[PDB]
């Protein structure tokens, strides 16, 4: 699912700046 | 048309006083940009109970003022870690923010001073903690929920843009939910006077807009884009362009290609296609009509403004909150010590904070 590739990305946490 | 006398004629007029609001808002921010205030507060004046968040920027610690019991969030720079990092001018412009600025969904800055070793910002309390673990705890926001949450941000870039401030910082990490379950927004390391363009790279992946991405000069339509993200994030529980790496997340953002859940509403899709337009001319935010382009769309059609502004309406959650200074949605840290010096460290830099 889209879902299921959102929480592979890994990217799912708090994000930072660049 | 779409609307019959007098729906029309309230709109107009409503429209109006939103000119003649942002007008006197406006004027009262400039009186206060250029006489700030200084040194309202010293750091014995509070205990230190515990720390809500650290980081690159420093940390904030919950405090209690010792002599009327408050509590506030208490912002600490390290002076010599700042000039490490080439941060001056953000710091001292965030505070200068900080100070000038007024509007419900705002945190309010009580106090500022530093001393030998640190810059200290003194902030309202906002027990909530932040949006984002909301929502990755509930999944999603039904749409009602995401909504109320939008309007606040709407009407918040409505207010900081008539001040032609840019705010290019949008995401749920950074956005509080107070006692009342409204929004607080508190960072403002990247806002900018911007009256024309700007040109800086600074963002979080997922919220760029392609504008920024693609190293043009941009303007406060980037803010716009960024409201796109948020209620596609908040209504969805992940956002529209996500990857490994942040260069495939900004090659779908400039791609033009948006895709949603099959749950959302073709109005919410509808509002999110014209947030999240990559072309410039045809951006909601960013045409003749201005902010109202947004606030009359349909997906908006059962928002009350004002009553919004009035902080009138119900929220749909309110954060546990088991009495003062609770701390319960904020993360554990590890209490490192707050140490002044005998030696001032960067008096110059920071001659005006
Ligand atoms: O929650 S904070 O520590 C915080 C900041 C400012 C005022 C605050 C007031 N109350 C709680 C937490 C507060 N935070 C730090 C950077 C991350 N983005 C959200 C703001
Ligand atoms: C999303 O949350 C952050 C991290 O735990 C990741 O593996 C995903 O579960």
């Amino acid at each position: 699912t889209t879902y299921a590739d959102f929480i592979a990305s890994g990217r799912t946490g708090r994000r930072d700046a660049i | 048309g779409h609307m019959g006398n007098a729906a029309a004629a309230k709109k107009g007029s409503e429209q109006e006083s939103v000119k003649e609001f942002l007008a006197k808002a406006k004027e009262e921010f400039l009186k206060k940009w250029e006489s700030p205030s200084q040194n309202t507060a010293q750091l014995d004046h509070f205990d230190r109970i515990k720390t809500l968040g650290t980081g690159s920027f420093g940390r904030v610690m919950l405090v209690k003022h010792k002599e009327t019991g408050n509590h506030y969030a208490m912002k600490i720079l390290d002076k010599q870690k700042v000039v490490k990092l080439k941060q001056i001018e953000h710091t001292l412009n965030e505070k200068r923010i900080l100070q000038a600025v007024n509007f419900p969904f705002l945190v309010k800055l009580e106090f500022s001073f530093k001393d030998n070793s640190n810059l200290y910002m003194v902030m309202e309390y906002v027990p909530g903690g932040e949006m984002f673990s909301h929502l990755r705890r509930i999944g999603r926001f039904s749409e009602p929920h995401a909504r109320f949450y939008a309007a606040q941000i709407v009407l918040t870039f409505e207010y900081l843009h008539s001040l032609d401030l840019i705010y290019r910082d949008l995401k749920p990490e950074n956005l509080l939910i107070d006692q009342q379950g409204y929004i607080q927004v508190t960072d403002f390391g990247f806002a900018k006077r911007v009256k024309g363009r700007t040109w800086t790279l600074c963002g979080t992946p997922e919220y760029l807009a392609p504008e920024i991405i693609l190293s043009k000069g941009y303007n406060k339509a980037v803010d716009w884009w960024a409201l796109g993200v948020l209620i596609y994030e908040m209504a969805a529980g992940y956002p529209p362009f996500f990857a490994d790496q942040p260069i495939q997340i900004y090659e779908k953002i400039v791609s033009g290609k948006v895709r949603f859940p099959s749950h959302f509403s073709s109005d919410l899709k509808d509002l999110l296609r014209n947030l999240l337009q990559v072309d410039l001319t045809k951006r909601f935010g960013n045409l003749k009509n201005g902010v109202n382009d947004i606030k009359n769309h349909k997906w908006f059609a059962t928002t009350d403004w004002i009553a919004i502004y009035q902080r009138k309406v119900e929220a749909p959650f309110i954060p546990k909150f088991k009495g003062p200074g609770d701390t319960s949605n904020f993360d554990d840290y590890e209490e490192e010590e707050i140490r002044v010096s005998i030696n001032e460290k960067c008096g110059k830099e920071f001659t005006e904070f």
